[PDB]
């Protein structure tokens, strides 16, 4: 009996090791992997939303039409958004409206890296091949 | 403490002892690597040896897992279980452990010297992560050869400017130049603690160095010296990048009318953006890194990082840019030391600018939009996964040449090593083939191009000069003197020295040699610029001496010949030792 | 669960942006948190998805901070 | 005025003798002189009037240079109180040679230095008063949102839950805050006005709050006697940039720390408090802040009031109900001490707006000297009154360190002094009493039938407006009176009373209008009845107190009643945490017992919602232990030997927890 | 085994002794440091004085006391202005020199809510919106 109170003993300082180092290490692997779970987390929370707005919004980010500034909800509030080639112009702009964050806009200005002003009779499949992309269209909500 | 096994990346928490880099381990790769090996001793989180009140066992199927506690064979708590069975070794995640078929190079790589030449065609076809951990060993390995240094000691000082060297009874003796430092000792009773960070230089006359010291203490006779360690940090990030071919250019922007001389390369910059990473192979001096400024001028708004292996390498290029970019947003990253002297005409050491210049070893964390590699020769796989590490891209450009001077591989010393295992890059140019290849020599005469296209290079460039005649080959007999451990020739240098005074035309050619030692104590007799051939390469200079110091396999290595000669810009006077060598090239009378 | 998805992804999303030291800008900051209080404290479903459109052009917005293709095809 | 004046005894008393010429009792601009804690109120009522007219620059501590080793110090030998008048250090020394640990700790505790060293300081966001900038540059402290156990959010909405409709819903959050959260709360301070007491009806009901606390027994401690809670915590500005109150409790025999203590008794230590912006769990976005209260004034407080706050903490069946749990049949036997022998019961329950920010310093020296009272033995007159005037100095109106700048505090409460709960509950009472002394008052007279009543209301006037001295008898007898129409249960602000209906209907007794009234004229606040809730029916019990709603249930063979809480509030704690290590779940296993605990009688509800919260609560910890083993299992080989986790996802561990056996 | 429980009594209060020991020793290398700390900051303190000005303003007293509310009122030299918007600026401190305290102030510097530099020409009416309020104001008496 006096051996087996000792096996006790042995085992339960076992279990104590064992539950002490299964925290330390969970908690430290936990707290070093934050920023990356926590937006791997974000994105999956993005994706089962499953809106359509918040879809067009992402879809364009990945193609590289982000905006410049917070996209605004009070109408005719301006939006400025980079658009860095004629394939992410052609489907979001049709004519003077542009498409964006599930909502149409009425574009103001477009420039481009030089801050030049360019007309949008001048966006084209031959004339934008050498003009300074990526543009940046100023729009108000419409 | 847990982590990943090196072969299998699954979750382990066991160590290899014996391994100079201690990698992690799972049970079964590490049973496969102890029962096969010499290597016997495993860390856990608690080392593996014996706990008894005096016991030294570490073998691990030797041992127990007794008690509490790991225990030999007879220390044991009578209530066992062996640690080394069942196929397995016992550790953390025993259950989630899948071994592999990698524990048969895995063994070759931590048990080989770096010895023969085969330990590096095996340490560079293996698997990715193989490929980092043996890069990291390999680098282990030269660092702690320094430990194998003799122990210096101080002579006396007839003159302070000169210290007077002696070597311990027993050891061999460490190269005198800069890229090694000592701390020193003063043991007598009475000290035995470090007297400052010197550095040494052989003297032309008798028995002496020319030290340089950080601090001005002097040495009492027993005052000495010992080369110090750089500990060597591990490495993660892979060698290469994956590839991923895009449909068409993301990330970069092209412009109106780059220029009317970089007209040509217009196609290679748009391979260059469509890829994820590009390699650029070319002979040398023929437009390798001026390409990388003309892609600069091509993306105008991308932010750069350009990086090589050497200083003097990175610093040609410096001067390209200040000669075409725009010298406004460049700068200069230098290291806290500056072994070398560096270039400072830009804004130096401001990582946040748009052009932005540095060493591999000196390269800070950081961001860009393309990263541009130059002279892949110069870099084993340690620099690369630094390069992969420290600076996040978009787009990746390897600029450089095999069949120029490899790293320089102090350790290996049997056999020799082919272009296609100087590291990943090279080998991916080698294999496949590089992404972007432009033979036409621009920068050499007609006479040396059409001569090195007969030694390293099979009949392939055409060029574009006209040979000055100012291409010369020198007879001269050269008697050596092993002074430095390189060797010096000085009747080569008084060949020189007699025949500099008949050039008026050749008063600022730089001297090249293949020794540090003649290349350093030419500067008092001819007083002309000085560089060794290994840091030569990827500068350019109107004119050019080369002296073969010695026949040796060092200074007759046709790849640094090659190297050596194609530096030169209108003309090149080389005197050679090597009866074939001097015969290969087709150069002019004297 | 749609509206209760909506004022855990904005937890999400704020969390990420301090994490991306969107709190050094004050005026930016500012406005991330009145957007999500404003989600927090939403009865309609339509306001909420409107103000998280506009704390998630927060994150779109700068373009070094995350890697959108790299996340986005994890999913 | 001249800046340099602080004196206006003077101007003291032109004020009285042109507007109370006629006032006869004694008054004291100084209320070092008076001669009892009657007395300190009375003149303290007239000098809240008469502080209204002087510069605010006059006020606050008075500073003196002194000379320590020959260097010269700038220290505070005074105070300038705008209720107690000009008081000035007894010990005083101006030449010294070293300074002790006590010495040292006394001359860093008040902001004579650091408001002398700092910058001069105009903060145009808020309307208080800024003194100085101690730093180069302000500090905008901003507040982080939650962490997402997105586990446990998935486990529940497997479950069934957060459906479009559904009753159950989160509504408790992490608010975050921007930087300019810790300087609008502060502004909040703008709620507290100078309110000038009625001092006839307050001296009455002084009396009979004290007849309240008349159960327990208080007096001064040792330095050996006194227990703190937890030592790690912060020491408050500026010792909390060397350490914890750890260091301070332990780098202080108890020799100096009574040295310090009586110190305090005879010296006025001014002291700095810092705002803390809290980082908690609430269903509304303004911002939360405490008050850290430096050590110096922490340690004398406990010192002084730990016996009787320990005493109050001991007490079961009174009307304060601190330290009772709500477990082991403790909320029934709470419940069951209110319901204690009313004729016609109704239960009731109130709000104070803005109770810490609007309380004013007339009331809050009215609970200082209400704690008071115990040290009838152990202190002196002198030691009384430097007592309330370094309880005044550090918790009343102090220095408020918010953001890197130290501003003047108009006064109200501060959440962080070591009697907050217990002064607050002095406050509750003497609001109750106020009220019913109001509602009695204020009764017609010739309309009330029971000739009791009557005389009680005509003797009540007699005792607050006909005489000067206080009527134990009577004092006894509306104490009964309030005992047997009025019982109360006070938790320092939050109330239920079962008063007595048909007499609060006839006006003999204080209704939810007549808290409204003495608020209005006597706390400066509004109090909506929209925050007071009335029951008319005692089998349902109080509509909310603590945060914990009533209900009757069947335990075993009888009816008794268990709080449940909001299952919104359960969940929030769930899925939003204060840590990102919080949201592993096998990690925190314990974390969920105890919310199942808190959860478990949301069983007996008869909304089946309510009801699947605590088996929500049950089948996640049991997921957790199920997947711990797992891990656990993974990183080794064997289970553990000793496994005693099934007991918590078994209910009987939960039932046990509201059960009268212990 | 009557002797080894003697034992068991030494090694145990022997070790409550030595951690006894350990625990006090500790406790007081760490109030030496916290001395040393109050005497450093309390003598800077004295040092940071503005001494003539405090000691003209000390001697003026009658009884060597004044408010310590004062004290920065009558004798700092540095002035620091938090300002919530644009009126409240133009209101209290517009132009490069104003008036408080009865003293003369000349703006030395200008911050935002950021600790970035804003010029005097940047805090406008219309610039207003792009300022991150509130703005920090350093001025220095004249
Ligand atoms: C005897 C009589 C009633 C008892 C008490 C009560 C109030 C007292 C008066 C005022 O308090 C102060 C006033 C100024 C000077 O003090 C002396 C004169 C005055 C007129 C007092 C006279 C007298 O003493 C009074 C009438
Ligand atoms: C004896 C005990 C369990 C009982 C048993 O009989 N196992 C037999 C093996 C399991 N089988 C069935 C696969 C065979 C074994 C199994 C796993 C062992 C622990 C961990 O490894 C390492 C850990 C960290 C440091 O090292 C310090 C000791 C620690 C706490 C160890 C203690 C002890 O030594 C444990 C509990
Ligand atoms: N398109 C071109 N037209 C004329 N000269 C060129 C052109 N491209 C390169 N050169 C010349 O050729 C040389 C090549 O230099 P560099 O690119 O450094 O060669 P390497 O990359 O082999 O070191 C440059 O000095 C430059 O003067
Ligand atoms: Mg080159
Ligand atoms: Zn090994
Ligand atoms: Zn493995
Ligand atoms: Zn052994
Ligand atoms: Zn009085
Ligand atoms: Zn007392």
């Amino acid at each position: 009996d006096r051996d087996a109170a000792m096996q006790r003993k042995l085992e339960k300082m076992a279990d104590q090791a064992m539950t002490q180092m299964y925290k330390q290490a969970r908690s430290e692997d936990k707290r070093a992997k934050v920023t990356s779970a926590m937006q791997t987390m974000l994105f999956t929370m993005l994706r089962k939303l499953d809106n359509d707005a918040l879809n067009n919004i992402i879809n364009n980010a990945r193609d590289g039409c982000v905006p410049l500034n917070i996209i605004p909800l009070t109408t005719a509030a301006k939006l400025m958004v980079v658009i860095p080639d004629y394939n992410t112009y052609k489907n979001t702009c049709d004519g003077t409206t542009f498409t964006y964050a599930s909502a149409l806009w009425e574009i103001q200005q477009v420039v481009d890296a030089d801050s030049k002003i360019v007309q949008l009779s001048e966006i084209s499949m031959d004339n934008s091949p050498n003009l300074a992309w990526p543009l940046i269209v100023t729009a108000l909500r419409a | 403490a847990v982590g990943a096994c090196v072969l299998c990346n699954s979750q382990t928490s066991l160590r290899c002892g014996a391994c100079i880099r201690r990698p992690f381990l799972c049970c079964k790769c590490c049973y496969d690597h102890v029962i096969s090996t010499s290597h016997k001793l495993v860390l856990s989180v608690n080392p593996y040896v014996c706990n008894a009140p005096g016991c030294d066992v570490t073998d691990v199927t030797q041992l127990y897992l007794g008690g509490m506690s790991y225990y030999c064979k007879s220390h044991k708590p009578p209530i066992s279980f062996p640690l080394c069975a069942n196929g397995q070794v016992f550790g953390l995640y025993k259950n989630t452990c899948v071994g592999s078929d990698n524990v048969t190079d895995f063994n070759a790589i931590a048990t080989c010297d770096w010895t023969n030449a085969g330990d590096y065609i095996l340490a560079n076809t293996c698997t990715e992560r193989l490929k980092l951990f043996a890069a990291e060993t390999l680098k282990a390995t030269e660092e702690t050869f320094k430990l194998s240094y003799g122990i210096a000691t101080v002579r006396e000082v007839l003159s302070d400017r000169e210290l007077h060297l002696s070597w311990e009874v027993g050891k061999p003796r460490p190269p005198l130049n800069r890229n090694y430092v000592f701390t020193g000792y003063r043991v007598t009773k009475n000290s035995k603690v470090q007297i400052g960070e010197y550095t040494f230089e052989k003297g032309d006359y008798g028995d002496a160095v020319v030290y340089r010291g950080t601090t001005t203490y002097k040495l009492n006779v027993g005052d000495y010296f010992v080369l110090t360690s750089h500990t060597v940090m591990p490495l993660s990030a892979p060698t290469l990048v994956p590839q991923e071919h895009y449909v068409r250019i993301t990330g970069l922007y092209p412009t109106l009318n780059i220029s009317d001389e970089f007209s040509s390369n217009v196609a290679n910059y748009q391979k260059v953006g469509m890829q994820k990473y590009s390699t650029l192979q070319g002979p040398p001096g023929t437009g390798k890194s001026h390409f990388a400024i003309g892609l600069a001028l091509y993306y105008p708004s991308a932010r750069i990082v350009y990086t090589a292996c050497s200083h003097a390498a990175v610093d040609a290029l410096c001067e390209k840019a200040l000669k075409y970019l725009p010298i406004d947003k460049c700068s200069r990253i230098i290291p806290a030391r500056a072994r070398v002297e560096c270039f400072d005409k830009f804004k130096v050491n401001s990582t946040l600018e748009q052009y932005v210049f540095c060493t591999v070893n000196a390269l800070p964390e950081t961001t860009a939009d393309i990263v541009v590699f130059d002279e892949i020769s110069m870099a084993t796989n340690y620099d690369l996964s630094v390069v992969n590490a420290r600076l996040r891209a978009k787009h990746y450009v390897y600029i450089g040449d095999p069949a120029q001077l490899p790293a320089p591989r102090t350790l290996l010393t049997k056999g020799t090593l082919e272009p296609e295992y100087f590291n990943s890059v090279c080998r991916l140019m080698k294999t496949i083939g590089p992404d972007m290849f432009l033979g036409t020599c621009r920068r050499c005469p007609a006479e040396i191009v059409d001569t090195v296209s007969a030694l390293v290079y099979d009949n392939k460039l055409k060029a574009h000069k006209d040979k000055s005649a100012q291409c010369f080959k020198m007879f001269y007999k050269g008697v050596i003197t092993h002074d430095v451990s390189s060797a010096i020739n000085r009747p080569q240098i008084g060949v020189v020295r007699e025949f500099l005074t008949r050039n008026p035309a050749w008063r600022k050619a730089v001297f090249i040699s293949p020794y540090n030692s003649q290349n350093a104590v030419a500067s008092k007799i001819l007083g002309l610029p000085t560089q060794t051939v290994d840091s030569s390469q990827g500068s350019e200079y109107d004119y050019v001496i080369f002296t073969q110091t010695t026949e040796t396999a060092h200074s007759c290595n046709v790849n640094r010949f090659n190297v050596a000669i194609t530096r030169a810009k209108v003309g090149i006077l080389c005197i050679m030792s090597d009866r074939d060598l001097y015969d290969k090239l087709q150069f002019t009378s004297l | 669960s749609k509206m209760s998805d909506v004022k855990c992804t904005s937890v999400v999303l704020l969390s990420v942006l301090q994490q991306l030291r969107v709190e050094s800008s004050s005026k930016l900051w500012a406005q991330c948190v009145q957007l999500h209080n404003d989600i927090l404290l939403a009865k309609d479903t339509t306001e909420a998805f409107e103000k998280m459109v506009s704390l998630l052009s927060v994150l779109l917005s700068m373009q070094g901070a995350v890697d959108i293709n790299k996340l986005c095809e994890e999913m | 005025w001249d800046l340099l004046k602080y004196d206006f005894t003077e101007e003291r008393l032109k004020l009285f003798d042109r507007y109370f010429k006629y006032w006869d009792q004694t008054y004291h601009p100084n209320c070092v002189n008076c001669l009892d804690d009657r007395c300190i109120l009375h003149c303290a009522n007239f000098n809240v009037l008469f502080s209204t007219v002087f510069p605010p620059t006059s006020f606050g501590p008075l500073v003196r240079k002194i000379f320590v080793d020959g260097v010269p110090f700038v220290v505070s030998t005074g105070y300038h109180f705008r209720e107690l008048g000009v008081v000035h250090n007894q010990d005083v020394n101006l030449h010294s040679s070293r300074l002790s640990f006590k010495e040292l700790l006394v001359y860093a505790a008040d902001p004579a230095m650091h408001a002398a060293s700092g910058n001069l300081l105009l903060d145009k966001r808020t309307t208080c008063f800024s003194v100085a900038a101690l730093t180069n540059n302000v500090a905008f402290q901003t507040v982080k949102p939650g962490n997402f156990n997105k586990d446990f959010y998935d486990f529940a909405v497997s479950k069934g839950f957060f459906k479009e409709g559904s009753s159950v819903e989160l509504k408790h959050f992490f608010f975050a805050q921007d930087g300019n959260a810790a300087i609008s709360d502060y502004d909040y301070y703008r709620y507290n006005l100078p309110t000038m007491c009625d001092i006839r009806q307050l001296l009455f009901v002084v009396e009979v709050v004290d007849k309240y606390f008349d159960c327990y027994d208080g007096g001064c401690i040792n330095a050996n006697q006194v227990i703190v809670n937890n030592l790690d915590k912060s020491a408050g500005f500026p010792f909390n940039k060397w350490g914890k109150a750890r260091l301070y409790y332990d780098s202080m025999s108890y020799e100096d720390q009574d040295a310090l203590f009586a110190y305090t008794k005879r010296n006025v230590i001014p002291t700095i408090t810092q705002m803390n912006l809290k980082y908690a769990i609430s269903a509304k976005n303004r911002a939360r802040t405490v008050a850290g209260v430096s050590i110096c004034s922490t340690m004398t407080n406990r010192q002084f009031h730990q016996k009787l706050l320990k005493s109050i903490a001991a007490t079961r069946g009174a009307t304060v109900v601190i330290g009772t749990s709500k477990f082991y049949g403790g909320w029934h036997n709470m419940l069951k001490t209110v319901y204690s022998d009313v004729e016609n019961p109704h239960l009731m329950g109130w709000d104070y707006p803005k109770c810490d920010r609007a309380m004013p310093n007339m009331l809050r020296i009215m609970a200082s000297l209400v704690l008071a009272r115990k040290h009838t033995t152990c202190c002196s007159l002198s030691h009384r009154f430097y007592r309330l005037a370094n309880e005044c100095a550090q918790v009343l109106s102090e220095m408020v360190m918010c953001g890197g700048s130290l501003y003047v505090k108009p006064g109200g409460t501060s959440s962080g002094d070591a009697t907050t709960a217990y002064a607050n509950s002095v406050f509750n009472i003497c609001q109750a009493v106020t009220a019913n002394v109001n509602a009695l008052l204020s009764t017609d007279g010739n309309k009330i039938a029971d000739k009791y009543v009557r005389n009680l209301q005509h003797r009540l006037y007699e005792c607050l407006y006909r005489n000067r001295d206080v009527d134990t008898d009577f004092v006894n007898e509306f104490y009964a009176y309030l005992r047997k129409h009025f019982s109360m249960m006070i938790l320092s602000d939050d109330a239920v009373v079962c008063f007595n209906s048909t007499y609060a209907s006839q006006g003999l007794v204080a209704s939810i209008k007549n808290f409204k009234s003495v608020l209005y004229y006597q706390n400066n606040v509004f109090m909506s009845e929209a925050k007071c809730w009335t029951e008319t029916d005692l089998t349902k019990g109080p509509h909310e107190f603590c945060s914990q709603h009533t209900m009757l249930v069947k335990q075993g063979d009888d009816y008794v009643y268990l709080p449940y809480p909001d299952p919104s509030r359960i969940l929030g704690a769930g899925c939003f945490v204060d840590d990102i290590v919080k949201t592993d779940g096998t990690l925190m296993i314990e974390r969920f017992v105890s919310l199942a605990i808190d959860a478990y009688p949301l069983t007996k509800h008869p909304n089946q919602e309510y009801a699947d919260v605590f088996h929500l609560y049950l089948q996640y910890i049991r997921k957790l232990h199920d997947e711990l083993t797992g891990h656990m299992l993974d990183m080794y080989s064997v289970m553990l030997t000793n496994d005693n986790t099934s007991r918590y996802w078994e209910p009987e561990f939960y039932e046990a927890m509201y059960t009268p056996h212990t």
